[PDB]
């Protein structure tokens, strides 16, 4: 009868019942925010007020029989239920000490960086301009990478399950919080709170200096400054920079084996609904974690997921930045008598590509280039860079620099589009192009050093448009979600019908596994264990 | 609702409403409540149907 | 010897060190609005009267006027030209306006009427004053279930929307007054909805938002428009522009760049060119939504200012007087604004205030900027920069050092004919290399001195524990976004760890100060073996440095503890933690609070009492419901029945398993129940 | 839908050649961008344009300064005139309670002479305040005989202080509709003030702010343990600028302020209805290190029924002084004073007894006037920060940044000075305490002619620096813009010192 009464009293005004019986649940966090909202005088002031006066807390009445009215010293910290705060400093001293010290067991979040900062080995802070790289990354450092909503509804079950949401289902945590902390409830509110904190996952954009995992993050302020920097290594690793690695992996394979295969959209997608990784299905992995990748973002095509309006290529991921397209097809003739028609881009455009270890911004007229501007760490990808780029250039200069027949099919020996050959040409050996591109003096400004053919740094001349940046060029992921049509080819056209994403720049170094995956749906074992094959 | 719906229903359905929409060029993008409404529709009637 | 600190500028140049000039940290401490009224109608003072014909109110239309005569400041702005500078925007991007309005689609499906509380000040017309959000909200729900205009009982704001227009169909509108329920005529009521302060009135907020909500959408896709952002990432969009402009191969192309504003730029922007360009936003786009997103400019179209109090002369007799008790001034003020106002309010056509359309003025001079990428220009001159409400900055490269006039003359024409009084006061010219832009200034280096008001290091007075996180929360977060030094940040740390000392009345109990409670303190310290693990606010050595700015205290000193410490200490079966608000900081922009780890941490309670006005209708509902299930002060809860379904339902449950094997008397139960049928019955008529 | 009340609006919202806003709506969808800019341009007279003025190091012309009277001196509390009352008395500080911590302040000096009136405010009844003063001591006399004693003693109301005070001061409040056609029923003056020509006093009471003492005036709380990278360098940044500047003068102005502003807001809340004494105290640690109290002088409020923050409060100011009125008085035009006796001075020989003086004041604050002045420690921060910006921006272009060779190089020298037409040079805790000095006065001496002179200089300081570095500027409106500068220069002589400062250095720019 403790809680019924006032509402009771309450349905005794009208204008209370009619409040009480209209809305609904679904709308009481839309009425919880009426507030007065005016009790906001100074908080400072009223506080060093209420602190000079004796008795500003409030206590229950079950003081009596656990705290005395006078202190060791005759002092007076009570009221007739108004208590002063010495009171707390006392009962901080001398109590009712609990072995409830288990604590360190919610609060892991917390303890994890504590320990980081305990064997975090320094080193020297050499001091420079540092620049800053627009990047994206999480905030919560060793999450197991969960959405906010399929989280809390672990949550409401492991601390409400009274009132559990409707979703029954039938993970193993649900058992573990149960069991760990059964009947050793702390604070309701303050340890559902504290989970969100530690498991929910929140990924955005910052400008960061080199750090990569959310450990490098949440010691952002003492590595990142105005000109200085400080390497931190916290001894450790999580999850969330290591676990979409197996994902990305298992994808990239599943992509390279499914070209031979007579319809490799159907057997893609039995693949994806069958394959289990870290125990969690792939597709609901697919639907739930923010990661950009071909294969990734192929295999959440196939389901028919929004992802960015790319024009992929070169194993570089494009942003529309400015500019039209205009399709304008033409013929080419190569370095050995062969006609090619081709999808000569028509009308004015300017991008930013993004690589794995580079990254460019490029102006584009028709069949013009302008303004490249390129920033990356070894010799190695700044070439693989330029060499698209002059690619993607479509000036004759580089139609000249063709040697050879073109013939480079896919694993399945199947005819590539000519854009996808002159590249796969050109990555083993490109050094032709730049001794016929033509060479224009530059002023050694703003830090931007020159490149040779024979790739050595130079100071007064360079190759037309092009530019050398410092420590990384500024990224940007625009935040675009966009429908799809994939064709049962695995070829990616958006809305325009421009190629997006295709199976030809999906391979990298061998793939190495963390995460235990299993797939189940077709043959996709031949790369797998033989023992493995067998069972 | 849109990505909801995608995220909550097979791309079959999705196909059905698509062929269903083009039936009076419906587009998906305004009629977003019928979008939902069509796809509850049919995946009523199926599990109505099946086992049966 | 006689001191000057400007001197240093002999030795240091002024970039490096600009911050002297700054004086402050915070801020420093009716007859105004007229002068507002004079200044804004005379730049428009161009024959385009019309007496409204629902208001009465005479009102100017100045825009697609003559063009500008004078070179002083003008309001002048030709249809045409915008609606065409907006289409060329839209030629340097593909449909991207229909993907921002399909964003603002999805935010009008599922925003609720909540986002119309978290803001600053609002304007009541039930009391015809400045009342904070839920009090003006309120008040308007309650006198809308006065009469038959329910909808917003949906809980979706666009009903809220529906119900505005319904108010605005209805002619008598009974205001109760807390009764005395006479009052508000249809005319009144029309033109108090279109009252302005300084400062929106209620019912446009919502539309505000919504406008506003697409100006992100579309500025977050734009490069040249970097307003949202805050701090650090601005630092990065000053460097790609520079190297768009000043990096070019055979550098003969003469680079030059300005930092400039436009003076009195919030008084010209007419709201009809806002409406211009959304409809053009939403080319054939669904009706109702340019119905909806149509509204606050139509509204700001017919606007009313508020005066207030006036010197005592109400405003409302502002009509019934002589012009010669009065000063000279005064006198030719209200000479020259005396018939435009009606019923204590002025009339202000072309008007907008500034803070109410920032973002898509922010828009407006990315066009401005867009319109000379060499491909609308046809000449050698090109330009590009970054704009912002009236601070901007501007990149113009030309080969020819004769040719650069003529392209900061396009600039500065094109800008008036759009209504941008670019003003040759506050602007200044200088290679390209250094520059400001609204506080930021650049000298090959940063400085991001926009938001530089340095914290309130005082305590923010909730805790003992969270304060304290709080307050070097605040410090790490300014030291990374809002970026200051770092030896500034240990200053402001240890002063903030004084004033948290002194506000809690506990130093420590190594110094032999004394307060009223810095003896038990000391009778801790000594007890205590292991000296470092205790509290600050246990008499505790502060320790946080920059390594440890995020870690909470409790966990960092956890180990260092002595065990009865500990097991006194974090003990949760403490008598003082009472299960009411917690986390509530929201400070005025958006409204963050971030708090950490509490135990035994319940100090500063009982804020002052201070029992229409009757708030005691919602909270005392929500509390109570929370009363019920805690669940609703963690995850928003899902549910369609009615609260009394639910919470009967629940009473009964409880009652039940609290009885079976609980303990209960069955007296109190059978009571228990009847008390529920009672509201059973209660609840069915 | 857009029904009546509501359209009606919509179709009356169109530019001026439209009627329904259905047909405008049609006309923005059906658009020609034909591009009638270029028409519009041809159109427009060749006279509207930004037409670029230069700037050459010959352009730049020296600062019109306002003649007429004096700059008299608003500051709230005194800056070096002030006398302190040295006990070396180590209360504890238990909440030493402020005003029996000043009755010995009273009781240490002797020679309290007859109230002598010497400047009067040269305008109304000046033995009100001597009255009031007498008052003052007889309340303090009268403490022991009410059997109790009461921590705070409220004033009687007294007529004399009532008018110090002008609580009795107040004119009608009566509705316009009752007093109609009356004769004296012009309107309020409001005039715009005068403008006050520049002094040399406040570049005299500068120097002697930027000087040090053998107090430490600071309790600069304790740093957990420093590791290699940085914790060591934030150390030896803000270490050496606290020992360069924890004994500065500038450090009791702030502490004075505060104490000033926290005890009357203090009183304010609880003395809501009548009178109270508000003690000026100072705290301060000797050479030797001993707790020493200082007392400035008292200070009367009047009624603090503070509704709201903006609420105005009048106070009376009476501050101890050395320095006698009658050498320079325009200075206190709102200021009366009166010779108040003899103090020991001890030197090198003996004593010289020179005496002392009691400058009185009447002004108003509120709540918000005092919190900016109970948080006036800031002004360390926006100087540690301005220092330690310098640090790191010029500093920017090295390997190993320049962080300690800023310090630790006494031939490394800042120009700051030119007395004798010549540039002196100083080194660099000097300049800390400048800095710290300079936030300090514009802190207290705030006023929005000093933000518009700050933000119209900073204008014209860049330009100048970036034709120092030869990156040839220009302008587009010159004399404009020394028109907004005369413009924000009327009265204030902490502006009109940083106005003679930018004019000599301009002058010294080599320009």
């Amino acid at each position: 009868m403790e809680r019924i009464k006032e509402l009771r009293d309450l349905m005794s005004q009208s204008r209370t019942r009619e409040i009480l019986t209209k809305t609904t649940v679904d709308h009481i966090a839309i009425i919880k925010k009426y507030t007065s909202g005016r009790q906001e005088k100074n908080p400072a002031l009223r506080m060093k007020w209420m602190m000079a006066m004796k008795y500003p807390i409030t206590a229950d009445k079950r003081i009596m029989e656990m705290i005395p009215e006078r202190n060791e010293q005759g002092q007076t910290l009570w009221s007739k239920v108004m208590v002063s705060s010495l009171a707390v400093t006392w009962w901080n001293r001398n109590g009712p000490t609990t072995s409830t010290v288990h604590y360190p067991k919610v609060y892991k979040t917390y303890f994890e960086k504590v320990e980081r900062l305990k064997h975090g080995t320094f080193g020297p802070v050499h001091f420079r301009n540092q620049v800053k790289i627009r990047r994206r990354v999480d905030v919560n450092p060793g999450h197991a990478d969960l959405s906010a909503k399929e989280a809390q509804d672990v949550i409401m079950e492991v601390v409400f399950p009274n009132e559990v949401g409707a979703r029954i289902l039938t993970l193993t945590i649900t058992k573990e919080k149960k069991e760990e902390l059964q009947d050793c409830k702390i604070a309701p509110l303050m340890v559902a709170y504290m989970l969100e904190r530690e498991l929910v996952r929140k990924t955005r954009f910052l400008p960061v200096a080199g750090g990569t995992s959310s450990v490098y993050i949440e010691v952002l302020h003492l590595t990142q400054g105005t000109c200085w920097e400080q390497m931190y290594t916290p001894g450790g690793e999580v999850r969330n920079d290591d676990v979409d690695q197996s994902l990305i992996i298992a994808a990239r394979n599943i992509v390279r084996r499914a070209t031979v295969s007579t319809d490799p959209l159907a057997s893609l997608l039995e693949m994806c609904h069958s394959t289990q990784i870290g125990g969690i299905r792939m597709v609901d992995i697919l639907r739930q974690n923010p990661t950009e990748e071909q294969a990734v973002d192929i295999c959440k095509a196939a389901m028919g997921l929004r992802i960015s309006s790319s024009f992929s290529f070169g194993g570089f991921t494009f942003k529309r930045t400015s500019g039209s397209s205009v399709k304008k097809e033409e013929e080419v003739l190569t370095g050995n008598l062969q006609t090619l028609k081709i999808r000569v881009h028509e009308g004015y455009e300017e991008f930013t590509m993004v690589g794995r270890r580079a990254t460019a911004i490029l102006r584009k007229a028709t069949r013009r280039l302008i303004q490249l501007i390129v920033s990356g760490r070894d010799e190695q990808s700044i070439a693989e860079a330029i060499i698209v780029a002059m690619v993607f250039s479509q000036e004759d200069c580089m139609i000249k620099a063709v040697r050879g027949d073109l013939n480079f099919v896919n694993r399945a020996n199947q005819r590539l589009n000519p854009m996808h050959q002159l590249l796969r040409h050109f990555q083993k050996d490109a050094k032709v192009l730049f001794q016929n591109w033509g060479i224009e003096p530059i002023d050694n400004v703003m830090g931007m050093i020159g490149i040779l053919p024979d790739m050595t740094p130079s100071t007064e001349m360079s190759l037309r448009g092009v530019r050398v940046s410092k420590m990384g060029v500024d990224e940007y992921s625009s935040t675009e979600r966009v429908v799809v049509s994939i064709d049962r080819f695995l070829r990616v056209r958006d809305q325009r019908g421009n190629v997006l994403l295709s199976p030809e720049e999906v391979s990298e170094t061998q793939g190495t596994e963390r995460l235990t995956i299993t797939y189940s749906s077709s043959m996709m074992w031949e790369i797998n264990g033989p023992e493995s094959v067998l069972v | 609702m849109e990505d909801f719906v995608r995220q909550c229903f097979n791309p079959m359905i999705v196909e059905l409403a698509e062929k269903a929409m083009k039936e009076y060029g419906e587009d998906p993008k305004i009629e977003t409540n019928k979008f939902a409404a069509i796809c509850t529709h049919l995946e009523v009637c199926f599990m109505y149907s099946d086992f049966h | 010897m006689d001191v000057n600190p400007t001197l240093l500028f002999l030795k240091v140049p002024a970039q490096n060190a600009i911050s002297t000039t700054f004086p402050y940290t915070g801020d420093p401490p009716t007859g105004y609005t007229m002068d507002t009224v004079n200044r804004t109608h005379q730049y428009s003072e161009k024959g385009k009267w019309t007496t409204n014909t629902e208001t009465g109110a005479p009102q100017l239309n100045p825009i697609d006027g003559p063009l500008p005569d004078n070179h002083e400041p003008s309001g002048y702005a030709q249809t045409d030209c915008v609606l065409e500078a907006m289409a060329f925007l839209e030629e340097s991007h593909p449909g991207i306006f229909e993907n921002s309005c399909l964003e603002t689609m999805e935010v009008v499906q599922q925003t609720r009427v909540d986002k119309l509380t978290q803001g600053r000040q609002t304007y009541d017309w039930t009391l015809n004053r400045n009342q904070p959000a839920a009090t003006a909200l309120a008040n308007t729900i309650e006198v809308f279930r006065s009469n038959d205009l329910t909808a917003n009982e949906s809980g979706r704001l666009i009903d809220f929307l529906k119900d505005v227009m319904e108010s605005m169909d209805k002619e008598e509108m009974e205001i109760t007054a807390h009764k005395k329920k006479q009052r508000l005529n249809k005319k009144s009521y029309l033109i108090r909805a279109l009252t302005l302060n300084t400062t929106p009135g209620m019912q446009i907020r919502g539309f505000v938002y919504f406008v506003e909500t697409l100006a992100r959408s579309i500025c977050e896709k734009l490069e040249q428009s970097g307003l949202p952002v805050g701090g650090n990432e601005k630092k990065a969009k000053l460097a790609n522009v520079v190297r768009k402009m000043m990096t070019n191969s055979q550098d003969t192309e003469l680079s030059f760049t300005i930092t400039g504003d436009n003076t009195k730029w919030n008084e010209n922007q007419n709201p009809r060119m806002f409406l211009a360009m959304i409809t053009y936003i939403t080319r054939n786009q669904p009706d109702w939504f340019r119905n909806v997103l149509s509204i606050a400019p139509i509204m700001f179209s017919n606007k009313m200012a508020r005066l207030g109090k006036g010197y005592q002369i109400p405003a409302e007799m502002l009509a019934n007087i002589d012009l010669k008790y009065f000063n000279e001034s005064t006198r030719k003020k209200i000479e020259k604004i005396r018939p435009l106002l009606i019923d204590g309010t002025a009339s202000l056509s072309p008007g907008m205030m500034m803070g109410m359309f920032n973002m898509l003025s922010t828009v407006l001079g990315v066009s401005i900027l867009n319109l000379g990428q060499k491909r609308y220009t046809k000449t050698t001159y090109w330009w590009d920069g970054l704009q912002s409400s009236d601070d901007f900055a501007l990149i113009v490269n030309a080969p020819n050092h004769e040719g650069i006039q003529a392209g900061v003359d396009r600039f500065y024409r094109t800008c008036k004919l759009v209504g941008i009084n670019m003003s040759k006061k506050k602007s200044y010219i200088n290679r390209t290399g250094t520059f400001e832009f609204t506080s930021f200034f650049y000298r090959y280096g940063f400085v991001a001195n926009f938001s530089m008001e340095l914290p309130s290091f005082g305590v923010s007075g909730i805790n003992e524990s969270a304060d304290m996180s709080i307050g070097v929360t605040v410090i790490k977060n300014n030291m990374i976004n809002n970026d200051l030094g770092p030896a500034t940040a240990q200053m402001a740390l240890q002063l903030f760890i004084k004033d948290y000392r002194y506000t809690y009345r506990c130093h420590r109990g190594d110094t032999q100060i004394q307060t009223r409670r810095s003896f038990e303190l000391k009778k801790l310290w000594e007890q205590t073996r292991s000296k470092a693990g205790l509290l600050v606010s246990d008499g505790g050595p502060n320790l946080y440095n920059i390594r440890n700015l995020h870690i909470p205290e409790v966990c960092l000193k956890w180990e260092l503890m002595d065990e009865d410490y500990q097991g006194r200490l974090c003990n949760p079966l403490n008598p003082f933690v009472s299960h009411k608000e917690i986390e509530s900081a929201n400070n005025a922009g958006p409204a963050k609070s971030m708090e950490y780890d509490a135990v035994a941490t319940t100090h500063s309670w009982i804020p002052k009492r201070n029992r229409l006005e009757d708030e005691q209708m919602y909270q005392k509902c929500c509390n109570l419901f929370e009363k019920f299930f805690p669940s609703s002060s963690y995850r928003r809860p899902v549910g369609i029945s009615s609260m009394v379904e639910a919470m009967v339902s629940r009473a009964r449950i409880d009652a039940r398993i609290d009885f079976e094997s609980g303990r209960i008397k069955k007296e109190e139960f059978a009571e228990i129940m009847k008390i529920c049928s009672t509201i059973e019955e209660l609840r069915r008529q | 839908e857009i029904t009546g009340t509501m359209r009606r609006l919509a179709d009356q919202s169109l530019p001026p050649n439209f009627s329904s806003l259905e047909n405008f709506r049609a006309y923005v969808d059906g658009f020609e961008p034909n591009g009638c800019i270029e028409g519009k341009l041809s159109q427009m007279s060749k006279e509207v344009n930004a037409r670029i003025e230069p700037f050459l190091k010959t352009t730049p012309r020296p600062l019109r300064l306002p003649d007429g009277p004096p700059c008299s001196q608003r500051s709230k509390f005194l800056l070096m005139d002030a006398l302190k009352l040295s006990i070396e008395d180590p209360s504890h500080e238990g909440e030493g309670i402020p005003l029996y911590d000043a009755i010995k302040c009273m009781k240490t000096f002797f020679g309290w002479k007859e109230p002598n009136i010497i400047k009067p405010h040269e305008k109304g009844i000046n033995p009100n305040y001597l009255l009031a003063w007498k008052q003052v001591l007889a309340e303090l006399q009268d403490i022991e005989n009410e059997e109790k004693i009461p921590k705070k003693k409220n004033m009687k109301k007294t007529s004399q202080l009532k008018w110090a005070l002008g609580e009795n001061m107040a004119p009608e409040k009566v509705d316009f509709e009752d007093c109609k056609d009356v004769s004296d029923l012009k309107q309020y003056d409001s005039d715009e003030p005068e403008p006050r020509s520049l002094a040399s006093w406040i570049q005299s009471e500068f120097n002697k702010a930027c000087e040090l003492t053998d107090s430490s005036w600071i309790e600069l709380d304790e740093i957990g343990e420093d590791v290699a990278p940085i914790e060591h360098i934030a150390s030896m940044r803000r270490n050496y600028f606290t020992a360069e500047v924890s004994h500065c003068r500038a450090t009791e102005y702030i502490m004075k302020g505060v104490y000033i502003n926290t005890a009357l807001l203090n009183a304010s809340c609880a003395a809501m209805d009548d009178f109270q004494l508000i003690p000026m105290i100072s705290k301060c640690r000797t050479k030797e290190g001993r707790r020493k109290t200082n007392l400035y002088g008292f200070i009367i409020k009047g009624r603090s029924h503070l509704r709201n923050d903006t609420d105005v409060v009048n106070f009376v100011s009476m501050e101890f002084s050395l320095t006698d009125p009658r050498l320079e008085p325009h200075k206190w035009e709102k200021y009366c004073v009166l010779e108040i006796g003899d103090m020991l001075l001890r030197t090198a020989i003996g004593q010289v007894s020179r005496p002392m003086f009691l400058y009185v004041r009447t002004n108003g604050t509120s709540k918000i006037k005092m919190k900016w002045g109970m948080e006036m420690r800031r002004c360390l921060l926006q100087s540690l920060q301005q220092i330690e910006s310098m640090i790191e921006a010029e500093s920017s272009v090295k390997e190993k940044d320049m962080t300690k060779e800023f310090f630790e190089n006494k031939s490394e020298t800042w120009p700051i000075g030119e007395s004798p037409k010549g540039v002196e040079e100083g080194s660099i805790g000097k300049v800390c305490r400048t800095l710290l000095a300079k936030s300090v006065f514009n802190s207290l001496y705030a006023s929005p002619q000093l933000e518009g002179f700050s933000a119209e200089s900073r204008r014209l300081l860049l330009i100048v620096q970036a034709l120092r570095d030869n990156l040839e500027p220009g302008t587009f409106d010159l004399g404009g813009l020394y028109e907004a500068i005369e413009e924000c220069l009327i009265n204030d002589p902490w502006v009109l010192l940083n106005a003679s400062w930018f004019n000599s250095f301009l002058t010294h720019a080599l320009r």
